[PDB]
RNA sequence: ACGACCAGGGCUACACACGUGCUACAAUGGCGCAUACAAAGAGAAGCGACCUCGCGAGAGCAAGCGGACCUCAUAAAGUGCGUCGUAGUCCGGAUUGGAGUCUGCAACUCGACUCCAUGAAGUCGGAAUCGCUAGUAAUCGUGGAUCAGAAUGCCACGGUG
RNA sequence: UCCUCCUAAAGAGUAACGGAGGAGCACGAAGGUUGGCUAAUCCUGGUCGGACAUCAGGAGGUUAGUGCAAUGGCAUAAGCC
C-alpha cells in the first residue's frame, strides 16, 4: 500500500465533485473513472458509478466503504463458468 | 447441599418475591440432573461404550444405567435391544454437589466460554444442554484418555412456565448469557 | 499445562509448548518468557505456579484462540458483506493476493475436479 | 445408594488461581489446583471487552491528519 | 479509417491438460551463538559509507567515488559448543487476516519487501522419462544485463567436490 | 389335508373351477408362579447425531403390542421386566 506520509490518494476532479454534491446536497450518481482514488469519510451516502472498462456500475457508499478504494467494488473480469 | 441450603434461605425469598406466590410450596425447585451418553458407535465396538460408562462415573460417582435401543431402526444399523447409550439420574445431594461442581469449575473450563442459551428450556422450564467435550470436567485425566466423548445435560425442575426456570438458574447464577 | 483454556504438552520446551497457542508464535513466546523472567530451555515441567500464573497473566495480555478466532471471522465476513474485490475471492474459494488462477491455485481449489 | 458398585465420592478441596478454596465431593482422591474459577471467568467483564470491533472512519481519521 | 489522440479496462481470467523451473518431505538436518576462506562484476538523474532512529523492511543527516583508491558488500555451505530426538515434528513453508515501508501522478483489478499471527499438501513420488565421463555432476552462495519499481528466468563468477 | 374371514339369509350348519389370505412349526423358556410395570405416534429442548439411535418434558390414550395368517379377545392385562 501508500505509505502513511503520503496520506491517502484522491483525484482533484473527484474532490471537486465529491465537494459540489455536498454544498448541493444532491443524490445524483456520480460517474467517475477514478479506480484509484481512496474512499473518504465525506463521501458517505453517495451512488458512484465507477468505471470497469465498458460502462458504469453504481457503488453506494457505506461506513466499512472508507478505507478501500473504488476499483475494489467495479469487477472487471467477468467470469460466470465454463460449463 | 451447599447450594440447597442456598436455594433454601435465599432463593425461595427470591422467587416468592418476583413471582409474588401464594404459597412456598408454589416456588420451583430443582428436581433431578440427567447426563446422558447417546453412543450410537458402539455398534462397533462394547469397549467405546464400557469406556464411556467408566468416564461419566467419575464425573458422577455413580455407576451409569446403560440405555438400549427402543426399537429398531436400520438408517443407524441398529436393532431393538442394543445397548446404545448411557444414562446416570443425579438427585438430592449428589445433584447439588455436581451442580456446584459444574457451574463453579466444569463451565469456565469450557473453550471458548462465552455464555449459555437461554432458548434451552423446552417450553415447561425443564432446561437442556450439550457439552462438546469431557476434559471440561478435571476428574478426567487429558493423557490417560484416548476418546473425545460428548454428553448432554438435562436439568428438570418443577416450574411449569419457562421463565420460572430461567429465574431459578438466575438465582444460582446460571451463566445464561 | 493448561494455559488461556487448552492444555500444553510438558516434555516439550517452553517456547515450542506456548507456541501451541493459536495466536502466539516463536517471537511472542519469547516475549511472554522474557516478560515472565522464565527462562528458554526449561520445560512446562519443574514450573512453579506461581510462574505459570505468569505467564497465564502475560498471555492474557494478548489475543488469543477464541477472540482471534472471532476477529479473523469478523474481518472476512466484513469483505463478504461488502461485496468487494477480497470478498469475492473469499466466496469464490480462490485466491486473493492476485496469484494465477490458470495453474497453481490448488490451496485454496482443494483437489483437481475432473472435467464430466 | 447400592454399596460397590458405585466410585468412591470423597470430599477434597480445590484452591483455584484468584485464591478461591473450594470444597467439593469428587471422585478425583487428590487434592485439586484449578486455574480460572467462576469467580474469576472473564465471563463479566472479558467476553464483553473481546468483541472489539472498530470504526473504520475513525481508523481513516486516525491514520493521519489534513 | 484497417490511420491518429485520451481515460479506464485487458494481455495476470480458470471446471482443466502439458512443458520448464523453485522450495520441500529433514537428523549427511532444522535452531541459536561465535568464527574462517572467494572470484568476477556494476556505479553520476548513479553507487551510496560513518553516525543516529526503528524489532524490521527502511528513514534522516551525510563523506568518499566516473572509481586496482570509494561504494554496492558481512560470501554462504563450513568449522566450534549447546539444542531438538523421529513425531506431519523446533521438518515444510503454502494460504489467509492485521499492521507497515519503498518506488512511482498512481500499487483495487495488478508490485516487491518487512513485522506479528496463521501453519495446507507433502514422510522421496505410478506408467513413463532426463542430464552428466573431472574440477564434471551434485551442492553453496556472489554479481550483472533489462529496469523508477518489479525474477525461482537468463547471462556470468568463484567455494566444496 | 388343516386354519381364518366373507358368501351364510342376527342359534348351529350350509354349495360353486365363488372372493381374499395362511399352515405342514417354534419355545427347556417364548412354560408355571410371585412381585412390579403400561404402549403407538407426534411436539419442544438438547454434544457428536443426521427424516429417524439415546436423554428430559408435554399432548395423546392402545390408533401399540400378541413367535407366525386372519378373526375374536386382552388393563384384574392374555402385553412388558
Ligand atoms: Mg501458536
Ligand atoms: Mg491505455
Ligand atoms: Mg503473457
Ligand atoms: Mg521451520
Ligand atoms: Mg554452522
Ligand atoms: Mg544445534
Ligand atoms: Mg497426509
Ligand atoms: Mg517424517
Ligand atoms: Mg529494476
Ligand atoms: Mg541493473
Ligand atoms: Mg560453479
Ligand atoms: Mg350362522
Ligand atoms: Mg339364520
Ligand atoms: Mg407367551
Ligand atoms: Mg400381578
Ligand atoms: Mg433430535
Ligand atoms: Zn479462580
Amino acid at each position: 500500500p501508500r505509505s502513511l506520509k503520503k496520506g491517502p490518494f484522491i483525484d482533484l476532479h473527484l474532490l471537486k465533485k465529491v465537494e459540489k454534491a455536498v454544498e448541493s446536497g444532491d443524490k445524483k450518481p456520480l460517474r467517475t473513472w477514478s479506480r484509484r482514488s481512496t474512499i473518504f469519510p465525506n463521501m458517505i451516502g453517495l451512488t458512484i458509478a465507477v468505471h470497469n472498462g465498458r460502462q458504469h456500475v453504481p457503488v453506494f457508499v457505506t461506513d466499512e466503504m472508507v478505507g478501500h478504494k473504488l476499483g475494489e467494488f467495479a469487477p472487471t473480469r467477468t467470469y460466470r463458468g465454463h460449463a | 447441599a451447599k447450594l440447597h441450603d442456598y436455594y433454601k434461605d435465599e432463593v425461595v425469598k427470591k422467587l416468592m418475591t418476583e413471582f409474588n406466590y401464594n404459597s412456598v410450596m408454589q416456588v420451583p425447585r430443582v428436581e433431578k440432573i440427567t447426563l446422558n451418553m447417546g453412543v450410537g458407535e458402539a455398534i462397533a465396538d462394547k469397549k467405546l461404550l464400557d469406556n464411556a460408562a467408566a468416564d461419566l462415573a467419575a464425573i458422577s460417582g455413580q455407576k451409569p444405567l446403560i440405555t438400549k435401543a427402543r426399537k429398531s431402526v436400520a438408517g443407524f444399523k441398529i436393532r431393538q435391544g442394543y445397548p446404545i447409550g448411557c444414562k446416570v439420574t443425579l438427585r438430592g445431594e449428589r445433584m447439588w454437589e455436581f451442580f456446584e461442581r459444574l457451574i463453579t469449575i466444569a463451565v469456565p473450563r469450557i473453550r471458548d466460554f462465552r455464555g449459555l442459551s437461554a432458548k434451552s428450556f423446552d417450553g415447561r422450564g425443564n432446561y437442556s444442554m450439550g457439552v462438546r467435550e469431557q476434559i471440561i470436567f478435571p476428574e478426567i485425566d487429558y493423557d490417560k484418555v484416548d476418546r473425545v466423548r460428548g454428553l448432554d445435560i438435562t436439568i428438570t425442575t418443577t416450574a411449569k412456565s419457562d421463565e420460572e426456570g430461567r429465574a431459578l438458574l438466575a438465582a444460582f447464577d446460571f451463566p445464561f448469557r | 499445562a493448561r494455559i488461556a483454556g487448552i492444555n500444553i504438552p510438558d516434555h516439550k520446551h517452553a517456547v515450542i509448548a506456548l507456541t501451541s497457542i493459536y495466536g502466539v508464535g516463536k517471537t511472542r513466546s519469547k516475549a511472554i518468557l522474557a516478560a515472565a523472567g522464565i527462562a528458554e530451555d526449561v520445560k512446562i515441567s519443574e514450573l512453579s505456579e506461581g510462574q505459570i500464573d505468569t505467564l497465564r497473566d502475560e498471555v492474557a495480555k494478548f489475543v488469543v484462540e477464541g477472540d482471534l478466532r472471532r476477529e479473523i471471522s469478523m474481518s472476512i465476513k466484513r469483505l463478504m458483506d461488502l461485496g468487494c474485490y477480497r470478498g469475492l475471492r473469499h466466496r469464490r474459494g480462490l485466491p486473493v493476493r492476485g496469484q494465477r488462477t490458470k495453474t497453481n491455485a490448488r490451496t485454496r481449489k482443494g483437489p483437481r475436479k475432473p472435467i464430466k | 445408594m447400592k454399596k460397590d458398585i458405585h466410585p468412591k465420592y470423597e470430599e477434597i478441596t480445590a484452591s483455584c488461581s484468584c485464591g478461591n478454596v473450594m470444597k467439593i465431593r469428587s471422585t478425583v482422591g487428590h487434592d485439586l489446583n484449578l486455574d480460572v474459577c467462576s469467580k474469576c471467568h472473564p465471563f463479566f467483564t472479558g467476553k464483553q471487552r473481546d468483541v472489539a470491533t472498530g470504526g473504520r472512519v475513525d481508523r481513516f481519521n486516525k491514520r493521519f491528519n489534513i
